[PDB]
Parts: structure tokens; C-alpha cells; sequence
RNA sequence: AGAGUUAAACAGUACGUGAAACUGCUUAGAGGUUAAGCCCGAUGAACCUGAAUAUCCGUUAUGGAAAAUUCAUCAUUAAAAUUGUAAUAUUUAAAUAAUAUUAUGAGAAUAGUGUGCAUUUUUUCCAUAUAAGGACAUUGUAAUCUAUUAGCAUAUACCAAA
RNA sequence: AAGUGCUGAUAGAUUUAUAUGAUUACAGUGCGUUAAUUUUUCGGAAUUAUAUAAUGGCAUAAUUAUCAUUGAUUUUUGUGUUUAUUAUAUGCACUUGUAUGAUUAACAAUGCGAAAGAUUCAGGAUACCUUCGGGACCCGUCUUGAAACACGGACCAAGGAGUCUAACAUAUGUGCAAGUUAUUGGGAUAUAAACCUAAUAGCGUAAUUAACUUGACUAAUAAUGGGAUUAGUUUUUUAGCUAU
RNA sequence: AGAUCAAGGUUAUGAUAUAAAUGUCCCAGUGGGCCACUUUUGGUAAGCAGAACUGGCGCUGUGGGAUGAACCAAACGUAAU
RNA sequence: ACCUAUACAUUACCGCUAAAGUAGAUGAUUUAUAUUACUUGUGAUAUAAAUUUUGAAACUUUAGUGAGUAGGAAGGUACAAUGGUAUGCGUAGAAGUGUUUGGCGUAAGCCUGCAUGGAGCUGCCAUUGGUACAGAUCUUGGUGGAUAGUAGCAAAUAAUCGA
């Protein structure tokens, strides 16, 4: 399935050694079969390019379960292409008849993290979690970060 | 009759023998044709004197007079007759040999046809066999 | 891999193909989210292209000889060569031999 | 006799696309013209940058189309971006722009277009422009790509940061000895 | 070995093709050195491949025939296109554009008729005149350029050496 | 050093310059003031002023700068002076003329592509045989070094060795783009294809801690915010260039 | 030590530029070397052993040294002169 | 004095490397001539004849330049299959095989005549593979020299006559 023309055998086919070399010839296995040995043979192939291999950090969690990890995230940036931008518009003549309502919980997300720089309307946020950045840059903006259940 | 064409040039060649591939004279097994020997000790890969010679791209032709026949042509393979129509004003640049695969039958015609066309057809007397 | 089959339409198969494949203001209906691919070039047509008046206010330089000329004469032995080259050593030779 | 030519005598580049579409395979051949009869250097960099990887014609959201147009002065000068120009939501309010690319995304395109300005195929810009007489010609970061972020990797100095090719982030993966001061070193 | 059979026995039971390795026979030339082979330049023998027509100091001067013509100074007539205008409908409110229909005009275009329509026209073959009826190739020749190699030598200027 | 005045030979000569762009600028020949001078008388022949800055020569002024300085060498020149020298002041035609488009072409000889039929001249180490000269060790391999007193190979035909897969990484191609990806399934259904498609799911979109915590620029705006080195588009006025 | 103004002549040895600058694939092979000038250590010496410099051989044919891996000339597209 | 290299040099040719040029052809350009604006003079208009595509993946111009194992990259080339195509070839002779048939290519290779043969085969564009042999004391079959008739067919007492 592989176009061949392009492989090296095509084309190697024949001088003797077929790429491989006259004096070290291609043999088995001249260094160790799989990660042998990192830690003699293989060492400055093991760190640089792998530091951190051979050790224990720790902390054991038998059975993981992700679930109580789950949290999904979203930062101001959006927060405002889930209204439409079409629907940005309107509140932009100006006219705070809004906040709108955005329940972020029901889009999938649960935390509202605040990279951002979010506009200065206000915002109405049913999401179940919080930043610290993003309770204060909607607060200014008017609107209100609130707890979903 | 057909004159050559186009005011033709004069050929001239580097080489005239071909490349005939060592060892060959010693072993049945070898074709003369060319190859290019890869192994160390050797003589014809190393261009000793007295031995024989290698091809490259130095022995090439002129590039006006490549491919050009002894008559000054170009072949141009004619497997039935209304491929003669493309050499109908090719006439003065190529010539036609007719395949091997092609027939005693339809040969008569293509040699007729071509007669008109004034090409030079670098086999007639193919299938001729004045016979059935 | 070769374009363009010999086809035949009928008339309600060739009434369906701006719904299928959707157009080019409206994506499709029977394709969920289709939308027609864009070419990279819209108008295609070089030869209307380099034509055209809009396009030859601008161009400068159409290099018309070929300049090639070449060959290295002598102003040695070829006499005429000094004469062009050197054209003070025309005189020196006809005060000289004079 | 003469020690030398070496190598590379063989300079180095590209001179012609890789791409065989057929639409693209015409644009070189008219902005082969465009540069060698008017010779501009606006012109080479399309002819140059016809001719690169995709890599090298990297995306260049609808954002910084719209970010550095508003670096003032030319309010009609077009946006020439030999590549991509994709949406951002970030964005939320797009100003009215011309814009010329390869390739547009339709939520880019929906939205230029509803503002409402022009989208530009390359041989549009070519039969009003031809000189490049107020244009913009941008392009995206080469190295804002993740495989970028590989290159080139002494942990030992002071300055690498440059991010193994591990199968998965947690602890027990490339964490402990010789990253830790506790564990073997601190890198 | 004759004969016979088949399209064919060069398909006769190694039964289609029938390669190489190796070889009996015929024909050819040759033989005391690198053992033989072989490379390159030539060679004898043998076979072979390729070869040319409109000009000097011109596709010029000039007379003969034939046929014939939408050609003329030709003229009408019939088209079908082309090109360029105009108009309608398709178009992304408009224009542009693009298509398709409609219509104008020019010159052209065939086909048919047509001063004389073969009057000196018109397409095709023949006459003589300057180099020669070649035009090419293979050669001796000639002068020219490039690179070069040998040769004779008109004349200045220089340093002491009288 | 000058061409001084040549005489001999050698090898070589790209070019379909429209098989998508000067054969023209050069000079050289042949028609249209003058007058005496000279020479041969058949040509030629010579002659001035005709306009130069004049460049070289002379005289002089002048100054820059110097080997050594009595001087010499200059330098910027300028004037006068005459002795010379050179260039410019040849259009219109017309040549088979010379040059220049990698400067080879004019003259002859030889010979008829010749209706089928068939010679002449050149060439053919094609793949061999004959005759000489020159060169010329046996391949593959490992090796610092093989013709090796290193290993394999008597010869011939068939077979005969860098692959499928899995997972990454880079490069390039292609599709879509903060997304993308039917393919486990389902549906339509023409048949192990193609088409269509719901809920997910991967990967990306946000990270870092051993963990619990926590979670990305003063701000409704900002590409390492800021700084350098910046291709490029806009822009400044200036003489200025082609057209105006 | 810096951030913005003001002044600056003719850019501050010579000769060079077969293009240089920079990423990635740290991709292939290699990680047995031998020879030589001058320097040099061990050995009595060695066509032995071990180092420093430059150039070679390895990978390299051709001319020369009758002969030869390294010597002396010279580096190699097919040909004429 | 002179002889002598694959060096030096000038030329033809092949490649490489580096530059440079060409695409309004309902256009450009000649040669004449009619008219002409006329600027004396040179242009513009009409006529008659003429030249003027290139897989722009092309064509044209110019200069330098060429060692190579291990090794890497490009471009070709042989084999066989699939999807399209060549209104392909074929008992009026396919494949194969032979061959002092004739050429082409720098080469790998390829075309062609004749010979034999007796039913299938190819060029091109894709995409692919059980894809190229001189070696491996390679595998399997065949054959040479030796020697095609050499070593040898000699222990166990022995046969001979005539039919």
C-alpha cells in the first residue's frame, strides 16, 4: 500500500551492502533489544532527551476514578460567542435592558477560569465554579458570576 | 524518393563501440551488457589504464543530432494507419517503422498511405513475402 | 482518478443537485453542514488576465535582442581590433610607418 | 586544476510549487509575469510564498487580520495573506476589511462578507493591484505550531524548556530523576 | 531407407515451444610468447549504411500551349459564420460582466448567375537570356578569423666600455 | 621598446539569428566649391587659410608640493608664442564590397538520388576472423594494505535476501479549521463498495502541583506588552530623471 | 547604568568573496587506520611500540622513480591542437 | 636544443551549477507602393506579397566547471498486476526463442528485418508488488575436463578338445 519506487531497496538494488555499511555491517542487534540498557549503555541517550525517567515522585491513588477530576474549563474570552455575536449587537447600541443569562453547565463546562478581557456589558454566569479573576471582571462589568448546583 | 529532411546536419559521434561489461569474455553467465562493478579491488571501477572503459555522461551525444537515424529522421513507432496521420506534417522531422506486431494485411496500406504523405517509411520490404 | 465521465442527466435528478451539493449563498439540506469548495482562483482565465490594460499600465522592461555576440578577437594580429579598442594606437601606427 | 567549486554551489531553495493543484499551478504562472515584467519586490514574496509548505503559509486568525489593520493610516489598503484566514470568536465585533488569501474559512467568510467588505482570490488582486499599491501582506507565525516546541534539547543548560516526547502527562512519566533536586538532580 | 497420414512429423509417444552449459559435422581464416582472453589505434578479407536539383553579380528578362472563372474595373443573388454595435431575458438593489435570443453595419466568405466574361486575364506545362540549369557529397585550391610554431630582420633608446 | 618589415607552416571554423525578436551601427567604394604648386603626362600629385579647448613645443607669470636645494622635481594653471600633431565640419543614392552577430567562405575537379534496374565517394573494433604496435595480474570479500603462498567460486538455467504490522517523531501532499474525525453502530439501499447519519469518543481548545488547593497581560481593546534589527505598503519635501 | 535631544565630511589596514546566515531530519556511515617531513618517549635495535604538527594513503586514476598504497610531478567529463 | 601526462591553454560536444530573457497574437514585424499630415523631412494611414506556438513541466541567451569507497539525494530503466485509456495489435501469425537484419541510447535498455513458433499481447496516466543476481562450502535440476574412455574389473590353485 506503500508507494516503493520512493523506498530505498528500490534503488540500493544492487550495490553490496545495501546501505548498511562494509566495515559494521547491518547485524541483529548490536545495543540491547528495546530500552536496554538506560541506565548503562543508554544513558546520555536517556537523559538528555528523557530526563525524569528511573524514579519515584509519589503519591498512590489505587483506582483512579475520572470523574472527581472532571471540570471541564472556559475562560471570558468566549463567554460571549455562546449569545451570538448577532446577539452582541443589540446590547451594543447601548442598552442595558441585560445581562444576559448564560448557563455554562448546560453547554458542558463548569469552570470559569478569566483569561478574557471581556467586554463591558454585563453577564448573568450559572456556571458551578469560580475564579478568582473571573468573579471580579464580571462584577465590574455589572453582572454576576452564580452557582449552579 | 523522399528527400532527407530539413536541410540535414552532419553526425558525429563519440563512440561508436558499445560498453561491454567486465568479465564478460570470462563467463557465459555475464551479459555484455553494461554494469557498473561496485567491488573494492577492481580495476574497471578504479579506471586503471588498459582496461576498459566506463559510460558517462561525456560520451553523450550533440543534443541537435540525438536520436537522429542515419538518414537524418527520427523514428516514430506506427502501429496502424491513422497514426501516419499525425506524421501528415511531422514528415520533415520523423519517419515511421512499422511494428513488429503489425500484419502483412494492414502493412500494404500503411505503405501506400505513407507514400503519399511522402514520409520515408524506415521499413517497406517488411511482410514482403511475394507470396499469399 | 480521471475527470469527467460522459453523463447524462434526467430532469429531476439535475433539479436536485442545488440541494444535494447545497449553492454557493445557501450551504445544503441533504448534506448536514455542506458548503461548497472555494476555488483559488476565481476568474481562471489567464489569457484575459495578461491582456489587459490593467495589467500593462504597469510593466516595464520587454528585453527584445538576445545580446549572445560573442567571440574574442586579437588586438594583436587583428589590427582592426586596435583601431576600436585602443583608438590612439591608430595614429602611432600610421606616424610610425609613415 | 582549480581547488575548487565545492559544494553547495547548489543553492538551496525552492523554484516552483510542490502542490500540483491546478489552481495553484496558475497563479505561479501569472505571478511568474507579474514579477519578472514589473519588478517588484512585493511580487516576489507571492511568488516565493506560492511555493512553500503548509508550514510556511501558516494561519493567520480573523483577529490579526483585523488587529493590525487597525495599526491606522490606510483605510483602504487590502489585506494580502498568502494562506489562511481562520475565525476568531475572541473577536466579536469585525471591522469592515478586504481581504485577500488563499483559502478563507466560511465562518470567516460569513462574517467579512456580512460586515461587509470583499474576500479576494489571489488573480483579483493581481488585475486591481498589480504593483501592490496599498496592500498589507502578512502572515502567521512559522513557529506557532506545537512541533516547534521540541527544538533543541540539552537539559543540562540553563536555557532549554523544551518539552520531551513522552506518551502522556502525570506523575510517573519523565518526572522524577533528574528533574527533581531530591530524585538523582535537578536538571 | 522408401512410401503413407495430417495444415504441420522442424507435432511420431525426450510427442507444444525447445534456451543455456557442453559439444559431433560442415564452411572460413589462422597458429612457436601475456596459457588464453581483453583495452585502444589502424588493417586485409567480407558484408553493410548514407548520398544531391530552382540558381550568378535573380524563386530575374522573355516567348508557347492548354483549360477554365465566388478572381477583374467585374456585377448582382443566396447563404452560413466571424468581428464590432444596439435591444431583451437570465443579475450578487444598480452598472459591469457573462450567456442566450433579436436586430443594425462593415469588410470578408463560399455556392450560383454575370463587360471580353479567357481583350491583353486566370489557375497549370513549354521557349531563349548573365554564373551556371548546379544546388549535394568527397577532394586538391584560395584568402579570412582563433590558438599556435618556426623563420629573416628597417630602426630608435640605454650603461660604462675610448 | 616600437610594427620595423615581413615571409613561412599547423590544427580548428558553434550557429533550424525568429524553426517566438534588429543583419544594423560602423567604417570602405562609385555622383555635386576652389585655386595654383608639382610630378607623370594615362592617372596621380600637391596647396593654404577652413572653425577648436587646443594636447605636445617655446617664452613668461603664477601657485600646490618636494629628491635635494646653485638647483632640480613638480602642482594649479594662466598668458604670450610659434613650431608641429590630432579630431570634428562626408549628406543622397549605389555595390558581389570589408567588419559583427562563438568571422569558412568565393574557384574548380570527381560522381548523375539515376522508372523497376543500378554504380561513385565517404564511413562502419557494429558482434567476431587476418595482420602489427601500445597498454594490460582474478573476481567477490574482510582489511592499514589483496594478483596474493587469505577465504568463496568447475560451468549453466530456474529460485534467492531490507518486508508486513504496531506505535511515535520529522518532512512533504491534500481536506476542513478552534476545531476536526463516517466506520463501533444505525439508516437507506444497486451490493464485502458508494451514499447518508444520531448519541458519544479521541485528539486539540489551559496549565501547574507529590497532593489538597489554585487556574494566565493595568483594561470595553492589543502576536515576547516594551526595546532593538526589520521584507513590505502608506508618507515627506528636495533638485531630479522620461512624458509633461 | 540607562531613556530622549544637540553637533559629527570623504566611514576609518591590505587583499578576498567559488554566496553567505540559519532551522529541522542530530537523518546515513564511522567510532580497527596505516604512511611521511620536522619534534619525540620507551627499546639495544626493529618494516617494533606510543604521542605532537602539517600533509597524504584509506577513497585515487594518470606522468616519473625498470618494479611499489604513501616518494616527485599532477588530481581525472568525451576529443583535436 | 629536444622528447615527454588524464596538468596548462584556445576550440567543438555532454552534463552540472549559477544567473538572465520571452508570453497583449481580433498582436508584433518586414519589404514595396499608392496616398498622405507634411518639418525642409519623417511619421501616420490604404493596397500587394511576406514572416511570426513552445509538454511555458517549454524555448532562448550567458559564464564557470567535472576524482570518489562507505554513504545520502535526484532522474531514468527492466519485471508483473489493478483502475482508466490508445475507435491499440493479433491465425493475413501473439508470447517466447534464435540470429554476421539494420539502426537508437552516455548507460540501464529499446525498436526493427528474417528465421522458427502457433494464441494471445502492448504504448500511455494513475496507483501498487512475492519487482532486477555472479557470488552466499547459496537451493534444485542439467552438463563439462579429468576420462569418454583414464583408475580399474588381480583373494578363494584351472581349465583344454571336439560336437
Amino acid at each position: 500500500m506503500s508507494n516503493i519506487k520512493r523506498k530505498k531497496t528500490r534503488k540500493l538494488r544492487g550495490h553490496v551492502s545495501h546501505g548498511h555499511g562494509r566495515i559494521g555491517k547491518h547485524r541483529k542487534h548490536p545495543g540491547g533489544r528495546g530500552n536496554a540498557g538506560g541506565m548503562h549503555h543508554h544513558r546520555i541517550n536517556f537523559d538528555k532527551y528523557h530526563p525524569g525517567y528511573f524514579g519515584k515522585v509519589g503519591m498512590r491513588n489505587f483506582h483512579l476514578r475520572r470523574q472527581h477530576k472532571f471540570r471541564p474549563e472556559i475562560n471570558l474570552d468566549k463567554l460571549w460567542s455562546l449569545v451570538g455575536a448577532e446577539k452582541f449587537a443589540e446590547l451594543e447600541k447601548e442598552k442595558s435592558t441585560k445581562a444576559p443569562v448564560i448557563d455554562l453547565v448546560k453547554f458542558g463546562y463548569y469552570k470559569l477560569l478569566g483569561r478574557g478581557h471581556l467586554p463591558a456589558r454585563p453577564v448573568i454566569v450559572k456556571a458551578k465554579y469560580f475564579s478568582k479573576k473571573a468573579e471580579d471582571k464580571i462584577k465590574k462589568a455589572g453582572g454576576v458570576c452564580l452557582l449552579s448546583a | 524518393m523522399t528527400i532527407r529532411p530539413a536541410y540535414r546536419p552532419k553526425i558525429v559521434k563519440k563512440r561508436t563501440k558499445h560498453f561491454i561489461r567486465h568479465q564478460s569474455d570470462r563467463y557465459a553467465k555475464l551479459s555484455h551488457k553494461w554494469r557498473k562493478p561496485k567491488g573494492i579491488d577492481n580495476r574497471v571501477r578504479r579506471r586503471f589504464k588498459g582496461q576498459y572503459l566506463m559510460p558517462n555522461i561525456g560520451y553523450g551525444s550533440n543534443k541537435r543530432t540525438r536520436h537522429m537515424l542515419p538518414t537524418g529522421f527520427k523514428k516514430f513507432l506506427v502501429h496502424n494507419v491513422r497514426e501516419l496521420e499525425v506524421l501528415l506534417m511531422q514528415n520533415r522531422v520523423y519517419c515511421g517503422e512499422i511494428a513488429h506486431g503489425v500484419s502483412s494485411k494492414k502493412r500494404k496500406e500503411i505503405v501506400e498511405r505513407a507514400k503519399q504523405l511522402s514520409v520515408r517509411l524506415t521499413n517497406p520490404n517488411g511482410r514482403l513475402r511475394s507470396q499469399e | 482518478g480521471h475527470v469527467g465521465r460522459f453523463v447524462i442527466w434526467t430532469e429531476s435528478a439535475f433539479a436536485r443537485l442545488n440541494d444535494l451539493f447545497g449553492t454557493w449563498k445557501k450551504p445544503s439540506t441533504l448534506k448536514k453542514g455542506y458548503n461548497l469548495p472555494q476555488p483559488k482562483m476565481a476568474n481562471t482565465d489567464l489569457s484575459r488576465l495578461l491582456k489587459s490594460e490593467e495589467i500593462r499600465k504597469v510593466l516595464r522592461d520587454p528585453r527584445k535582442r538576445v545580446f549572445r555576440s560573442v567571440r574574442r578577437l586579437n588586438p594583436l594580429t587583428n589590427v582592426r581590433q586596435l583601431i576600436k579598442l585602443n583608438p590612439y594606437a591608430e595614429v602611432l601606427k600610421r606616424r610610425a610607418a609613415l | 586544476g582549480i581547488d575548487i567549486n565545492h559544494k553547495y554551489d547548489r543553492k538551496v531553495r525552492r523554484t516552483e510549487p510542490k502542490s500540483q493543484d491546478v489552481y495553484l499551478r496558475l497563479l505561479v504562472k501569472l505571478y511568474r509575469f507579474l514579477q519578472r515584467r514589473t519588478n517588484k519586490k512585493f511580487n516576489r514574496i507571492i511568488l516565493k510564498r506560492l511555493f512553500m509548505s503548509k508550514i510556511n503559509r501558516p494561519p493567520l486568525s480573523l483577529q490579526r487580520i483585523a488587529r493590525f489593520f487597525k495599526a491606522a493610516n490606510q483605510p483602504e489598503s487590502t489585506i494580502v495573506v498568502v494562506g489562511t484566514v481562520t475565525d476568531d470568536a475572541r473577536l466579536l465585533v469585525v471591522p469592515k476589511l478586504t481581504v485577500c488569501a488563499l483559502h478563507v474559512t466560511q465562518t470567516a467568510r460569513e462574517r467579512i462578507l456580512k460586515a461587509g467588505g470583499e474576500v479576494l482570490t489571489f488573480d483579483q488582486l493581481a488585475l486591481r493591484s498589480p504593483t501592490g499599491k496599498n496592500t498589507l501582506l502578512l502572515q502567521g507565525r512559522r513557529t506557532a505550531r506545537t512541533a516547534c516546541k521540541h527544538f533543541g534539547k540539552a537539559p543540562g543548560v540553563p536555557h532549554s524548556h523544551t518539552r520531551p516526547y513522552v506518551r502522556s502527562k502525570g506523575r510517573k512519566f519523565e518526572r522524577a530523576r533528574g528533574r527533581r533536586s531530591s530524585c538523582g538532580y535537578k536538571k
